[PDB]
RNA sequence: AGCUCUCUUUGCCUUUUGGCUUAGAUCAAGUGUAGUA
């Protein structure tokens, strides 16, 4: 259990990707928001990436 | 409705202070009571 | 020097500097 | 049998409920027993037979 | 007293009793736990696993007999048959199949 | 002066404050800025 | 076990508890 | 085939936004110069 906790914290300590958060709990909440809302909001993310059409 | 104004190499002081204030306010999370409680916990640990 | 800057500031830049700017006992009595 | 058991292991990775995980951990712990000490159980069976016949 | 039917609290308290080598306390605790929650197979599985780890094969058998009195799912019957098949004992496994 | 043409720095601070605050709070977003009203920031958005 | 726990309570030493 | 090492994958939520009302209610700001040496 301690080894799994340490490994999860170490894998959560990596800054791979775009940053949006400001705190650690903010980072975890934004990761959860991703894990639920990509399949409904990927089109909006595309619209934000392009800087044009909805 | 107009698109934008391009930046300069030599920024004026107003953009510098506005960006600094935006950085300072973009990270604030706690209120007065939470900050006071954290400071009082630090002071209590120091006194102990 | 009013030419456009090569490194244009974005909002995630503001987020990046927003993130970065956030016992033994001698005796049994104190135990 | 090995391939179908590993396929069942892969199909059972997702959390269904708690009794399924209980059975999984019990099977894992019984596997981590190793082989039982059958010779030992032979000795306590004979010893208990001896004392029960004396009783 | 605050959380009577919490299985996690029961599991952690039996574990905390076991890791300090209080065997009889923890066996009383497991009896209380399977009395309070007879339909949680996690507690029964821990109870048979603990009394198989400590030797004590007739004790594991009588715990399995109580569990079979409660008429559990097929997994517990298969576990009981595997217990009796591991230590020889095939005819008693035949009554378990009956 | 309250108003004027919009710069890229003001636009990015507007986007960052929208990120941190939302669309139903324009007074805070204008308080990050210096030369723009809450209504002007809302119109620019 | 009650007596053994009483003995372990009466002989506890906070010296090796500091290391995990 | 099994045991171990590292890596990947799946599962994983592991601390992963205590309420209510009239979006509770409001909310521009000092100044900022320099004929002649």
């Amino acid at each position: 259990s301690l080894k799994r906790r340490r490994e999860k914290l170490a894998k959560s300590g990596e800054e791979h990707g775009d940053v949006t958060y400001i705190n650690e709990k903010n980072k975890q909440f934004n990761a959860k928001l991703a894990r639920f809302y990509n399949k409904y909001t990927a089109e909006i993310r595309d619209s934000f990436e392009r800087g044009t059409m909805v | 409705t107009k698109p934008a104004r391009p930046d300069t190499i030599d920024l004026d002081e107003d953009e510098k202070e506005m960006l600094s204030e935006a950085r300072a306010r973009l990270a604030n999370t706690q209120g007065k009571k939470a900050k006071r409680k954290a400071r009082e916990r630090q002071q209590e640990e120091s006194r102990r | 020097n009013k030419a456009p800057a090569p490194i244009q500031i974005s909002a995630e830049q503001l987020l990046r500097e927003a993130v970065d700017r956030q016992q033994r006992f001698a005796d049994l009595e104190e135990l | 049998k090995r391939m179908k058991k590993k396929e069942a292991h892969r199909d059972d990775t997702a959390f269904r409920d708690y009794a399924r995980e209980a059975e999984k951990t019990y099977k894992r712990q019984i596997r981590n027993m190793g082989a039982p000490d059958l010779e030992k159980y032979m000795r306590e069976k004979l010893s208990a037979i001896e004392k029960a016949a004396a009783a | 007293d605050v959380h009577p039917n919490n299985t996690q609290l029961w599991i952690r308290y039996i574990e905390a009793e076991l890791k300090n080598r209080n065997i009889n306390h923890a066996r009383n605790l497991l009896d209380r736990a399977v009395t309070r929650l007879p339909r949680v197979s996690k507690l029964w599985y821990k109870y048979v696993y603990v009394m198989e780890m400590l030797g004590d094969i007739p004790g594991t058998r009588q715990v399995f007999d109580r569990w079979m009195k409660w008429e559990p799912d097929e997994d517990a019957w298969n576990a009981y048959i595997k217990l009796e098949k591991r230590y020889g004992e095939y005819e008693r496994a035949r009554q378990i199949f009956a | 002066v309250k108003g004027g043409v919009w710069t890229n720095i003001e636009d990015e601070i507007l986007k960052a404050a929208v990120s941190k605050y939302g669309l139903n709070q324009w007074a805070r977003v204008s308080s990050l800025l210096a030369r723009k009203t809450p209504k002007q920031c809302k119109a620019r958005w | 076990e009650i007596a053994r726990n009483e003995w372990q309570r009466a002989h506890f030493d906070p010296k090796k508890q500091q290391v995990g």
